């Protein structure tokens, strides 16, 4: 048995350094000690061909598994499996594997969400669909792992081939992020990460442009270099001051998922205007005429009463509309993010509000001072 | 040797604390020891007072199984204060606020063990809305 | 016949699951036990035994009693996932041990440092610097993991005396997996 | 002001956005009740200052200020 | 399973049970005439959330 | 081991349901 450690000197880096001191690991039969080194050599820079031989020392050290956590267990056969990558073996071995310990531990749901991974990329809906609902009703009683949590997220989130879940995929990346503890990523992953939320957020049918993004941290440390013709995008939809002359280089960063879809964009950018608009104005005279809506939204005359009537059917506005006037009325009850600045008019309004209240309450006290008594 | 005017003073917690037991469990009759410190030859204090489940044929001398007794009495020094126990709950709850020769069988031994413990009688049927 | 109480510090860490005294380590931490305090109260029926663990900062599984069943069924279940604390650790059978009752029992804290600490150079000021003008008694086993001979963990038991003290002493058992006996023999107490 | 106590519960739901995780504490509202036979309780237990309807005029200004 | 059966046993040896009674008129809102199947009649209403 | 787990460990039913048992038949007062 050990003579298979003993003769894998050659075959793989770090020899002296790894292997002959490990093997006095396993002399004083020790572990997880041994567990820890071997996460570090599984994550160590290698093609992963030599995946039988570790494997089978794994079954080895594995057969009395106990000090084996189940956590880390489940973390090195999914990296096995994933630098086998043979599709059926694959598979089979996760199986045998989750089965094999299948403890009330909550490792169990890392090996399903890496067998929701594994038969990601085939056959996505039979058993795909029906597993990710069973991790996620599964994953519960213990909110503080953080890590299998992030994983079933990730899954989710590489879901996103597929139209329907998309508000719930930007629900998912957003979790990723939240929960990933740290950013903890290369600056390489973490550019696509951020363009993929960034490009779901601009295209789902709810979404607008959620605000705190900007100032969310996957974006920023990872765009502010170059390529950032979406932040301008997303600067712009949350300003919505049309500003659609980003849209002639946005569409030749990316044609395909921003040309294809320029009219629901654009709907999307004329209901934020007219929003944005309407927050602008300081809330006194919040009834605005059909020029001001057409000449901050290029619409027609005609049509702003349509626009208008689309806001308050999506239900960002809680208005009414009128014409004899050619005026119209709002009230709110969506709000959105702000700034430092912006909040400087909200505590100059609550001071004037604190120092009338004050003078109201004294004048009261004073006056009616003989019979509060 | 000789008693007076003399005044029982009986916290705000105490008092709530009988009320709510005597209420309880009005169709039957209560028992609850009560605690205290013996201030001075005429001002006997109670701080708080504390219940023993309803056990036996009713108010007697069964009240005072040692077993619970004790066991209540240590774990509250524990945390607060050991004030010696002084008077009981007891409860007549449609008798208006008389001592039977049971009654008074019972606080004999009481009396014995003190020299001057109190018994009280707190109604729970007549005593509503504004009266005690 | 006894002037002193008990409370225990059962390791709980991860590194806990090894073989390296016996079957999966802990499994022996539990084999004193039984003997563990059963030698303690193998003396005069008044001795009291308690029990804290030490991983994820540590909760206390038994409050000072002259009973021991109640230590071994929590014992049964003391799964060991976690990095170990101390100090922190200490300073909870400190309190538990000052809420003792009967005064004439002195204290005892008997450490199982198993699996490496965390603790900085100069712990002393809080580990030791009191059992002094608290009189209070500390022992450390040492559940192999004599890291560079724990020096860190020795120091404990330095701070320790300064004339007369150590307890029983900070006896770190060979990590030759030969049984209890050295904590069944070796401790005189 | 009128904080005799505040109730908080211990829910570890992780987080939205993109926040970290937490201990994160939450509120439920409280108000102090009553029970029957103990409102005579603290009926006789106050009696003097008797905050009812009372001088309802007098007390509805006292209310406003 | 013995003490779990012991419980609830001593637990339920609190209830003091009602009397049976059938309502007569709705006086108020919160006020019911109400009878009991002994023969004397009496004033009621629900009690905090019927 | 599995018996220390169980001989005073455990089958404390002998003690409790005993003095449990105990209350309940105290309870039961001469008049029915
Ligand atoms: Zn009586």
């Amino acid at each position: 048995v050990p003579g298979f450690l003993q003769q894998s000197q050659n075959s793989g880096p770090g020899q002296p350094a790894v292997w002959h001191r490990l093997e006095e690991l396993y002399t004083k039969k020790l572990w997880h000690q041994l567990t820890l080194q071997v996460l570090d050599f599984v994550q160590d820079p290698c093609f992963a061909q030599g995946d039988g031989l570790i494997k089978l020392y794994e079954n080895f050290i594995s057969e009395f598994e106990h000090r084996v956590n189940p956590l880390s267990l489940v973390e090195i056969i999914l990296h096995v499996v994933r630098q086998m990558t043979d599709p059926n073996v694959a598979l089979t071995f996760l199986e045998k594997t989750r089965e094999k310990v299948k403890s009330s531990d909550e490792a169990v749901i890392l090996c399903k969400t890496a067998i929701g991974a594994l038969k990601l990329n085939i056959g996505d809906l039979q058993v795909t669909k029906e597993t990710i609902e069973d991790v996620e009703e599964m994953l519960n009683n213990l909110p503080g792992v953080t890590s299998v949590h992030s994983r079933f997220y990730d899954l989710s989130s590489k879901y996103y081939q597929t139209i329907g879940n998309h508000a719930s995929y930007y629900k998912d990346a957003l979790r990723f992020l939240g929960c990933v503890d740290i950013k903890d990523l290369p600056v390489s992953e973490q550019q696509e990460r951020a363009f993929t939320l960034g490009l779901a957020g601009l295209l789902g049918e709810g979404v607008f442009n959620f605000g705190e993004l900007l100032m969310h941290p996957v974006l920023e440390s990872l765009r502010n270099t170059d390529r950032q013709w979406l932040i301008d995008t997303l600067y712009a939809f949350n300003s919505g001051n049309v500003e659609r002359f980003q849209t002639l280089k946005t569409a030749w960063g990316q044609q395909p998922d921003l040309a294809a879809n320029e009219a629901q964009l654009l709907r999307k950018i004329q209901l934020l205007c007219l929003m944005e608009m309407t927050f602008t104005r300081p809330a006194n005279h919040r009834q605005l005429t059909f020029e001001e809506i057409a000449k901050s939204a290029k619409i027609t005359v005609n049509e702003v009463e349509l626009l208008v009537m689309k806001a308050l059917s999506v239900g960002l506005v809680k208005g009414s509309i009128d014409e004899v006037d050619k005026r119209v009325h709002m009230t709110w009850v969506q709000p959105r993010v702000l700034d430092l600045q912006q909040i400087k008019g909200m505590k100059d309004r609550l001071e004037f509000w604190c120092t009338d209240v004050k003078s109201m309450e004294m004048l009261v006290e004073h006056q009616a001072h003989d019979i509060l008594t | 040797a000789v008693d007076t005017a003399e005044q029982v003073y009986i916290s705000s917690l105490a008092l709530l604390k009988m009320l709510k037991h005597g209420r309880a469990g009005v169709p039957m009759e209560v028992m609850g020891l009560m605690l205290g410190e013996f201030v001075d030859d005429y001002t006997v204090r109670v701080i708080d007072v504390f219940a023993m489940p309803q056990s036996g044929t009713g108010v007697s001398v069964e009240a005072v199984d040692p077993v619970f007794q004790a066991k209540m009495l240590d774990m509250l020094k524990q945390t607060g204060r050991p004030e010696m126990v002084v008077g009981w709950y007891h409860s007549h709850p449609g008798f208006g606020c008389w001592l039977s020769g049971v009654d008074i069988n019972t606080q004999q031994s009481f009396e014995a063990l003190s020299e001057r413990a109190v018994a009280v009688v707190v109604d729970p049927i007549q005593s509503v809305k504004g009266k005690v | 016949m006894v002037l002193e109480s008990t409370m225990v510090c059962v390791d709980n860490s991860e590194y806990m699951r090894n073989g390296d005294f016996l079957p999966t380590r802990l499994q022996a931490q539990q084999d004193a036990v039984n003997i563990v305090c059963h030698s303690k109260t193998r003396s005069n029926p008044e001795n009291n035994v308690g029990l804290i663990t030490l991983a994820n900062d540590c909760e206390v599984l038994t409050t000072l009693t002259p009973d021991t069943g109640r230590i071994l069924s929590k014992l049964h279940t003391v799964q060991p996932k976690g990095k170990i604390t101390f100090c922190t650790g200490i300073r909870v059978a400190h309190l538990a041990l000052k809420h003792r009752q009967g005064k004439n029992h002195k204290m005892r804290i008997i450490a199982f440092v198993g699996s490496p600490v965390e603790d900085n150079e100069k712990d002393l000021v809080k580990l030791a610097k009191r059992l002094k003008k608290e009189k209070v008694n500390v022992d450390i086993i040492n559940f192999g993991e004599e890291e560079v001979n724990t020096e860190k963990l020795t120091a404990f038991v330095n701070t320790l005396n300064g004339k007369d003290g150590t307890g029983s002493h900070l006896v770190t058992v060979p990590p030759g997996p030969s049984l209890a006996d050295a904590l069944i023999s070796s401790p005189i107490l | 002001l009128g904080l005799p106590t505040e109730a908080y519960i211990s829910v570890e739901e992780v987080h939205d956005d993109g926040t970290p995780t937490s201990k994160t504490f939450e509120h439920v509202t409280s108000e102090i009740g009553a029970e029957e036979a103990e409102e005579v309780g603290v009926e006789h237990l106050l009696r003097d200052i008797k905050d009812t309807t009372v001088g309802t005029l007098s007390q509805r200004i006292t209310n406003q200020v | 399973k013995q003490y779990e059966k012991s419980e609830n046993d001593l637990k339920a040896l609190q209830s003091v049970g009602q009397i049976v009674g059938e309502v007569l008129k709705q006086l108020t809102e919160e006020k019911f005439i109400v009878k009991a199947t002994n023969g004397p009649r009496y004033v009621v209403g629900c009690r905090r959330q019927l | 081991s599995e018996v220390l787990r169980v001989t005073h460990e455990l089958q404390a039913m002998k003690d409790k349901i005993k003095e449990n048992s105990e209350k309940i038949k105290v309870n039961k007062t001469l008049p029915y």
